[PDB]
């Protein structure tokens, strides 16, 4: 069972491409009831630069075909407390974005569940809390506030809502 | 992340010395900044990363602290001191601490003004009464009307500390029907500061 | 030099929207954040959210998620806030303020403030009442005298004696919020009691946000 992205223009089937790592904003000024949101970057290209883990390919939100770790999800910031710090994730296996040439893309839904759950519990142990919240992107230019991508020389846009709105005990 | 902001007023003279402090829930490297504001401007950054003077700020600021606990310290007041100062921790701004001028007790010249004629013929009397330079800022001020307190229809609003003599200034409106305005004769206000009270009233029928 | 510059006061009904606009020049725009404050009548300070100009990415404080939307135009070096379903809570001054790019601490230049009153009121200008000096507004050599402010909507206004050439001993005083909504202001001055009958006596008030000003000669009773 698949997450189906709708994508805009459709990307074709060789602009499928290997997850390798995602860009997160925490939410600012929560009261936290031991409960800790984030969201798809709120950042620009710099942000996505200094992660230093994009490969050839341009991408927003999400790093498409750039460097895993190399035993479990590892996820870096410049500063944990400040909200203004993009959160840096790598990913250690990598998740399959296929597109199908007729205007979706599509990831395996049990395999980004399992991915965000490792995220969570990274986190988790980050910020110590209990409950993590992934939230969609809450604005921006089309290439930020969806996941985009240059393949090819041409950029494509996938709304991410269903990738980023889930709990996390 | 939390903030504490210590004492949330504070009274001091020209040239002596006063601290601010602020308190994070968590340790935060030096990641924080005092900021000025004075009542109706804008504010203004004086320090930052907790130690680093903003360009030209005058050297009797300094701020301090590392990990959960950061002072601003202002070792010698000047006048254009007195004004709010606000710690910021990240997106956490602290509770605001005032900084007002000491001086000396003084009481208040107390005067009364009868609602204008041009007022009541709209069918509404303000009585107003006025607290003219006085110190310090608390003093009770009631409106009697026939001796009765009224307790529920007027409001009061305080000056800032006069520029030139540090002191107070207060009015206070006692608003009412001009048809309630005339079923009464006697129009007081009483106002008490430390083993003083001071009433100024009028009757109707002669103002 | 740096300088950020917002747009005019704004009246609101509850449950609409504002928009308040931030204007910048003497910088690059798109090297540093854009945050937005704001401050409660008498209350302290309080964020907002920041946005990133160089792609319009925003982090909103929890408390607006949801209702406010930060926005830029980098081609006029001006950002945006606007604020939806509004109350009387949302009363308050509006702040854009720059930090450096990824940071949230060193707020160094701020725009000049944005009053936004959220009120069921209608604009209204001041009915000018004298508070004439009498025998109970003399003290010897000096006597009170000054004007009532009364039933104006929105704040502010401001209040001038004999065109401004009258400034020793003015007391003007903060506005208060009638329950009817409207607001009332006084204020006083003190005068050489042998000045009365001979001295005239003009308060000017000015309210701005309906465009009226009102002069009021203050004669003894
Ligand atoms: C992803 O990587 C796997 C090996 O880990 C490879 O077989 C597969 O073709 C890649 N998929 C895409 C879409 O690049
Ligand atoms: C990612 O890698 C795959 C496999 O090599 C390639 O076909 C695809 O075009 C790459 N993705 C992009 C967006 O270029």
């Amino acid at each position: 069972d698949t997450i189906t992205l709708p994508c805009r223009p459709a990307p074709p089937p060789h602009c499928s491409s290997n997850i390798t790592g995602l860009i997160l904003t925490r939410q600012g000024g929560y009261s936290n009831a031991n409960t800790v949101i984030f969201r798809p970057s709120g950042g620009d290209w710099r942000d996505i630069a200094r992660c230093q883990i994009a490969g050839t390919v341009v991408s927003t939100q999400l790093f498409l075909n750039g460097s895993l770790a190399e035993e479990e999800v590892v996820i870096r910031s410049e500063d944990w407390r400040d909200n203004a710090k993009s959160i840096c994730v790598q990913l250690a296996t990598s998740v399959e974005i296929a597109c199908t040439g007729a205007g979706h893309c599509a990831i395996s839904r049990a395999k980004w569940a399992n991915t965000l759950k490792q995220i969570a519990s990274k986190l988790r142990e980050q910020y110590g809390a209990k409950t993590i919240i992934f939230k969609p992107s809450s604005g921006g230019d089309p290439e930020f506030v969806n996941h985009s991508f240059n393949c090819g020389g041409e950029f494509f846009y996938c709304a991410s809502t269903q990738l980023f709105a889930s709990t996390w005990f | 992340i939390q903030v504490t902001q210590s004492p949330s007023s504070l009274s001091a003279s020209v040239g002596d010395r006063v601290t601010i402090t602020c308190r994070a829930s968590q340790g935060i490297s030096n990641y924080l900044a005092w900021y000025q504001q004075k009542p109706g401007k804008v504010p203004k950054l004086l320090i930052y990363g907790a130690s680093t003077l903003q360009s030209g700020v005058p050297s009797r600021f300094s701020g301090s602290g590392s990990g959960t606990d950061f002072t601003l310290t202002i070792s010698s007041l000047q006048p254009e001191d007195f004004a709010t100062y606000y710690c910021q921790i990240y997106e956490t701004f602290g509770q605001g601490t005032k900084v007002d001028i000491k001086r000396t007790v003084a009481a208040p010249s107390v005067f009364i003004f009868p609602p204008s004629d041009e007022q009541l013929k709209s069918g509404t009397a303000s009585v107003v009464c006025l607290l003219n330079n006085f110190y310090p800022r608390e003093a009770k001020v009631q409106w009697k009307v026939d001796n009765a307190l009224q307790s529920g229809n007027s409001q009061e609003s305080v000056t800032e500390q006069d520029s030139k003599d540090s002191t107070y200034s207060l009015s206070s409106t006692l608003t009412l029907s001009k048809a309630d305005y005339e079923k009464h004769k006697v129009y007081a206000c009483e106002v008490t500061q430390g083993t003083t009270s001071v009433t100024k009233s009028f009757n109707r029928g002669e103002c | 030099q740096v300088q950020l510059v917002q747009s005019g006061a704004e009246v609101k009904k509850p449950g609409a929207s504002v928009k308040v606009s931030c204007k910048t020049s003497g910088y690059t725009f798109t090297d540093f954040y854009m945050h937005w404050m704001r401050q409660a009548p008498g209350q302290g300070l309080e964020w907002m959210g920041w946005i990133n100009p160089t792609g319009g990415g925003v982090n909103y404080a929890h408390k607006f998620q949801g209702r406010v939307t930060m926005t830029r135009d980098t081609s006029i070096s001006t950002a945006y806030m606007e604020l939806s379903r509004l109350t009387s809570d949302d009363t308050g001054v509006y702040y854009c303020a720059r930090s450096p790019a990824r940071e949230l601490l060193p707020l160094d230049y701020w725009g000049q403030g944005t009053l936004v009153t959220v009120s069921s009121a209608s604009t209204k200008g001041p009915s000018v009442f004298p508070l004439a000096p009498s025998s109970k507004s003399t003290s010897g050599g000096t006597a009170a005298l000054g004007c009532l402010v009364k039933d104006y909507f929105p704040e502010p206004v401001t209040v001038s004696w004999n065109s401004g050439a009258l400034t020793s001993g003015v007391h003007t005083f903060p506005a208060v919020l009638q329950s009817s909504g409207l607001y009332s202001l006084s204020s006083v001055v003190t005068v050489p009691s042998s000045s009365l009958g001979t001295q005239t006596y003009i308060c000017n008030v000015n309210h701005k946000p309906s465009n009226t000003k009102v002069d009021k000669r203050v004669e003894p009773k």
